[PDB]
RNA sequence: CUAACGGAAUAUUUUUUCUUAAAUGCAACGUUGGAUACUGGAGCGGGGAAGGAUUUCGUGCCAACGGCACUCGUACACGA
RNA sequence: AGCGACGUCGCUUUUUGAUCCUUCGAUGUCGGCUCUUCCUAACCUAGCGCCGCAGAAGACGCUAAGGGUUGGAUUGUUCACC
RNA sequence: AAGAUUAUCCGCGCAAAGCGGAGGCAGUCCGUUUUUUUCUGGGUCUGCCGUUCGGUGGCAUGUGCUUGGCGCUGCCAUCUC
RNA sequence: GUGAGAUUGUGAAGGGAUCUCGCAGGCAUCGUGAGGGAAGUAUGGGGUAGUACGAGAGGAACUCCCAUGCCGUGCCUCUGGUUUCUGGAGUUUGUCGAAGGGCAAGUGCUCCGACGCUAUCGCACGGUGGUUCUCGGCUGAACGCCUCUAAGCCAGAAACCAGUCCCAAGACCGGGUGCCCG
RNA sequence: UUUUGUCCCUCUCCAAACGAGAGUACAUGCAUGGGCUGGCAUGAGCGGCACGCUCCACGACCGUGGGGCUCGAGGGGCACUUUACGUCCCGAGGCGCUGAACCUUGAUGCUUGGAAUUUCAUGCUCAGGGACUUU
């Protein structure tokens, strides 16, 4: 078990499949990046822009392609906002705090 | 797993199936009918007995009779190909593979004729000029890989060389989605 | 490839999860159709008797006729009569008597149900048979058993239980007429190799002029029987569940199929039950293959294993393996120009309108 | 490549009555049209020199012959 | 142990010589590459005997040819040689 | 092959010894008894009567399996032989 | 010892072929293995143990256990590699009034590329019997002692022989079965 | 007659032989070819204040409305707002027009292609044998 996601693509790399490089990383450490189809490596190498690459995870994300209606919608989750008491108090203290 | 716990369905099938099977099983009289024909038939060849004698079908007959009856209808009881026009769609992919850029297409042409015979089961192919161009559209190397015909097996009187007497025209006609689209048989 | 856990007494890779290549082999039942006694004579096995089916199916006949074609199928028909011969030859009495009396290897005549529930590719729909020796207590007991199993059907599990090493007999994958090189592995000469190259320098001596055989030459390569040993059965399958299902694969947690996204070229198959063997397999693709009991005692770190699958990854392959499960895959794109919403929604009402109209 | 034409583009079989079908010829070779290419002007083009000289054309015509082959010709034949 | 002088017989023929049988109306010269197989006078491997083998290490011998038996450098090589 | 065994059978049983099991009926051609012991045979044709089968159908059920179809058995009955 | 009948046969007052003749074959199927061939191989770890051994210096060994090699032999999930899938996509030059969209460019040209192939650049797999070798022995007479030795006998090596594996039994092996024959 | 072979026909076999099969016919063989699986990687086309997109809704397929989002520029220049022709901007400037756009984004994860030897359907079509050995 343990699927890495081939980053670039993002795609879950099941236990087999694909190939693995170890990069450097100082703000964390030492990663491994796993690439799926060398097509994914090569493009990477070819230093294309994930922000425009069709096939990437980026590309959907950024691009209208993920966007709004599918899952990015906000301001619709359940809530309650309403007027609240002290808790552990007679009615007079609750009036006194709220009032003046 | 199409039954279990989907209660009582069981009795229903076992019997129901009991008919369809029975019916199927039942459904013919067979080979010896033909052996009554054979002793005579070895005395010399009768195809009007033969094309239909050659086939049978016991699980098909509410549906096979549908395809068989047309085709039996001029053809399996006494041959006699029409004289038909159909318009077709062919898959060049298997066809164009491998061998030489420089030969695939002429050979395709030959093959086109051949398919046509193969199709018309009943042989001989004349081609429309358009097709001719259509083909040589690039000229060898490539060709367009999907073709749209209107083909007519048409009947002829006594004519021509070799073996002539029945004949075909096959023609281009176009508009893609060929691989979806289908061929259809042209009502006459 | 499959995932399962490592361990042994003191291996390097003990305690690891591992991922491994495995094979899948289509399986349903063979049906037992005869019993055979060959007896050992001081000249080897000579068959002494053969015991029968009493009902003879068409396929098996199709093979049991050299063909179907125009086949009148008339084989077995007299044999077929023999139910009468309950009141008639108690052949069974004689056979058995012989068996007891003399038989020395018992083989069972079994043949396959050869549609295998497969659809298309491949064919040889003719049908197939083979003798199977049965070993394990007492001729009679065997026999009884056999006898009991006459007409009865076999599932692999009845002779197996998985984790097991079994042995294999198969025909090589074919290569036709072969470059001797592939056939034997010789090494060339330079670039300056006048008058050809593959065809190596030294092949016989003056003495002995008699061309030696420890040289070979080209020829067929592949298409051989080979009788290969030690293939572990890693799993024994059953009952394809439905309108899409069977599998379930633990950590799959999904209830998948045991079929890849592709699931074998020309062979999108899995059409019954399977044998999962660890490792790969001989021969040409798409072909029938013979499992035989292992002969090695197999005592091993390997046998002696808790190989007890967990989990199997189940790629595509075909187009490349890129996104496990069409299910997953489907998600990722989800919506697209097709269907979906902007066509399916239209479709749902449209469909609804048509459906309603035809009924009313 | 193709359609067409034109040559001895010639045939076929028989139960059946029989004929389409179901099994090979023709002529693999001509042309005209058509369709596709190629050369790629330092031409496979177009013109001399020597060389050749009837090979030219017309008409015919097809045994050999042109290493296939011709129903085509620098062939033959017959003339021009 | 292991040797082995002085002797003194062996033994072999992947040496080298001698001999000219044969071969000149023709048996294609080097080397090397490749490639096989074979031989054993076993280098390594299996297993025994000895040890001037404590261990250690080597040595000696047997039984053994089934199995194994290298990359360069330089050098046409061969041999040579690191 | 099982005894130097061809006669109304088989089965069983080393083998003994022994055992069991073993259809009929009429009509029909031909004719012996004899590997030293049938004993009426032989021989076909029919007829006539009945386990089995074989088929027919049905009813349950068991079994088994796909694009719910394919595949097969119980029993029953029928049918036929 | 020595048929017949048919079929069949031809060049000479007839023979014979052919077939089929007092018990034919076909087909099919399934089988046995003679006999042939025949393969694995060594070093590494763990460990023993820093133990033995050694006074020290130093400094070993098996099972056992894990491995690995090379070799062999399979294989393609994966990965790699391979691309005339003229597959996609991309690009130049030219080429088609004209975009489109094709073309040429002797596979124009790149990037992508399944599949298939395939790589120790990928993945898998490599059986236990016998007889002996030396050799040691055991017993043990000769030879009143003794001796492995004669007799007898035990045990025995990477050797050989088989199992297994690869061929399929005599151009002339045969068994078992289905169905048609005669 | 029993055939097997051969017409017929498969790709696993495959140099050829040979092989392996085969249909033998219906949830078939068979192809159209469906579906569907891929792959490559957003078409042509059209559009940029409209239109697209997106949300909601109605009509539910639709028409349609609403809401929201969206709501791309570099150009040599040139006309015309006049004689009353109500153009009722008279110039400022505004409105357009005016050869090419270039890239872009959008509709579009598009578009497009997926066999030789892909996956399959509760799709479609088509059709299913000539020979001859021959006992």
């Amino acid at each position: 078990m343990r699927t890495i996601d081939c980053e670039f693509s993002h795609f879950a790399v099941h236990p087999g499949h694909g190939r693995r490089y170890v990069p450097f990383a100082f703000l964390s450490t030492k990663p491994v990046l796993t690439f799926a189809r060398p097509k994914c490596f090569a493009m990477y190498m070819r230093k294309k822009n994930p922000r425009f690459i069709a096939w990437t995870r980026t590309y959907r994300r950024i691009h209208r392609k993920t966007t709004t209606d599918r899952v990015g919608r906000r301001r619709a989750a359940r809530t309650v906002r309403a007027e609240r008491a002290i808790v552990g108090a007679e009615l007079s203290y609750i009036q006194e705090v709220r009032a003046k | 797993m199409t039954r279990a716990g989907f209660k009582g369905k069981v009795l229903g099938k076992e019997k129901k199936l009991a008919l369809l099977e029975a019916r199927k099983k039942a459904a013919e009289a067979r080979k010896s009918r033909d052996d009554r024909r054979w002793k005579r038939v070895l005395a010399k060849m009768d195809p009007e007995k033969r094309k239909k004698y050659h086939g049978v079908g016991n699980t098909a007959e509410h549906s096979r009779v549908r395809g068989c009856t047309r085709a039996s209808l001029f053809k399996r009881t006494g041959r006699k190909p029409d004289n038909i026009v159909m318009e077709a769609s062919i898959h060049l992919s298997k066809l164009l593979k491998k061998r030489t850029f420089h030969k695939r297409a002429p050979i395709a042409i030959k093959r086109i004729r051949s398919f046509v015979g193969k199709l018309m089961k009943t042989k001989d192919n004349r081609i429309d000029a358009s097709l001719n161009t259509f083909i040589w559209h690039k000229g060898v190397k490539g060709v367009p890989g999907r073709v749209r015909v209107r083909v007519e097996r048409k009947s002829e009187t006594m004519e021509g060389g070799k073996r002539k007497h029945f004949y075909t025209v096959i023609s281009h006609i176009p508009v893609p989605s060929f691989k979806n689209l289908t061929t259809k048989v042209i009502e006459q | 490839h499959i995932v399962r856990d490592v361990d042994r007494p003191g291996s390097k890779v003990n305690k690891k999860e591992v991922v491994e290549p495995v094979t899948i082999l289509e399986a349903p039942p063979m049906v037992v159709v005869g019993i055979v006694g060959y007896r050992q004579t001081p000249v080897g096995h000579k068959t002494i008797g053969t015991v029968w089916a009493h009902h003879t199916s068409v396929e098996f006949r199709r093979r049991f006729y050299k063909n179907w074609k125009q086949s009148a199928q008339l084989a077995f028909t007299k044999r077929k009569q023999f139910a009468r011969t309950t009141e008639g030859r108690l052949a069974e009495a004689r056979t058995l008597k012989a068996f007891e009396k003399k038989a020395d290897i018992i083989r069972v005549v079994a043949h396959t149900q050869l549609r295998k529930l497969r659809n298309n590719r491949v064919g040889v729909k003719k049908a197939h048979v083979s003798e199977i020796q049965i070993n394990g207590g007492t001729i009679a007991q065997k026999i009884e058993l056999a006898k009991s199993l006459l007409e009865k059907e076999v599932r692999i599990d009845s002779v197996f239980q998985q984790s097991e090493a079994c042995d294999v007999c198969a025909v090589t994958k074919g290569h036709g007429f072969t470059g001797v090189v592939k056939r034997w592995g010789v090494a060339c000469l330079p670039r300056k190799t006048h008058r050809g190259l593959r065809k190596v320098a030294c092949i016989g001596a003056w003495h002995p002029s008699r061309v030696m055989y420890t040289v070979a030459r080209a020829g067929q390569h592949g298409y051989h029987h080979r009788t290969h040993l030690n293939k572990k059965i890693y799993q024994l399958g059953r009952a394809v569940s439905m309108e899409p299902n069977q599998a379930t694969t633990a950590y799959d947690l999904t209830a998948k199929t045991i079929t890849p996204m592709g699931g074998f070229v020309g062979y999108g198959t899995v059409r019954n039950d399977y044998v999962m063997l660890k490792g790969s397999v001989a021969g040409p693709r798409r072909r029938v293959i013979t499992l035989r009991r292992p002969m090695a005692p197999q005592t091993s770190r390997k046998l002696t294993e808790k190989i007890t699958l967990k989990f199997i990854d189940t790629s595509s392959k075909i187009g490349h393996g890129r996104f496990q499960t069409k299910k997953e895959k489907s998600q990722w794109y989800g919506p697209l120009k097709k269907d979906r919403i902007r066509r399916e929604e239209r479709l749902r009402k449209e469909r609804a309108a048509r459906a309603a109209e035809r009924k009313a």
